[PDB]
């Protein structure tokens, strides 16, 4: 998701 | 005061943050929890105690102070827990103006994050990480290298 | 070395306890999640790297190598991220033995917990505060301070 | 439930 957390 | 730790709940996103302060430092350790229960205040405080050498806490409310699962984990953990009164009048303004520049941080990462805990521990990272001089992490394993030895 | 830690996974009750290992000191910090994944990994190294001055991290498998995400939250929080390959062969064994001691701890534990990561956390705690006379969480201080020093 | 994390 682009997310630090997420990159997905 | 090597062993002195605060709890301090804020709100954010409908969700609380739950942090510990320790006190000499100011170095912070926190989590997102849906609401505010004895329950994870207890779990809380066993994750600290088993990471830094709690010797008390100072818990955030009354309602926390009186929860039979806290009081089981403090037993538990070795802390003695005490009120949070602001027998200093200082500590308020100190907690307040901790709570409004976590927020303020949370806001500048938020949008690196998919979910608010993350942001929250971007913000732990970053006021724990700030020299203001020293950080409060670096203050925090002085203060108690200073104590062991 | 201060700042070298080592992930380490293992399995209990269907669910897996992800654990960081401070290499110089023995010292841990450990969760269960109900399975192991970039994202999960990710944000326990985010949530270490605000507590402790995090400046290598050993992964525990090439998954977690590769992941995108691992390698944006080390990124994100300053860590060199690295392989665990046991260039040292005596690592192994020291980690098989460190799961083995913490499953037995926590099978000690177990009956005074509702859920496994409260036993966990008991776990954490028991192990860091364990005289083998100093504790792993009075040797990770120590170290750090010496090197802030 | 008499438990250190559930004192219910
Ligand atoms: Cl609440
Ligand atoms: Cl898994």
């Amino acid at each position: 998701s682009l997310k630090i957390d997420n990159e997905d | 005061s090597p062993g002195i730790w605060q709890l301090d709940c804020t709100h954010l996103e409908g969700k609380v943050i739950l942090v510990a302060v320790h006190v000499a430092s100011g170095y912070i350790e926190a989590e997102v929890i849906p609401a505010e229960t004895g329950q994870e205040t207890a779990y809380f405080l066993l994750k600290l105690a088993g990471r830094w050498p709690v010797k008390t806490v100072h818990t955030d409310n009354g309602s926390n102070f009186t929860s039979t699962t806290v009081k089981a984990a403090c037993w538990w953990a070795g802390i003695k827990q005490e009120d949070g009164i602001p027998y200093n009048p200082q500590s308020q303004g100190v907690i307040e103006s901790m709570n409004k520049e976590l927020k303020k941080i949370i806001g500048q990462v938020r949008d690196q994050a998919e979910h608010l805990k993350t942001a929250v521990q971007m913000a732990v990272f970053i006021h724990n990480h700030k020299r203001k001089g020293y950080s409060a992490g670096e203050r925090i394993v002085d203060i108690i290298a200073t104590d062991i030895q």
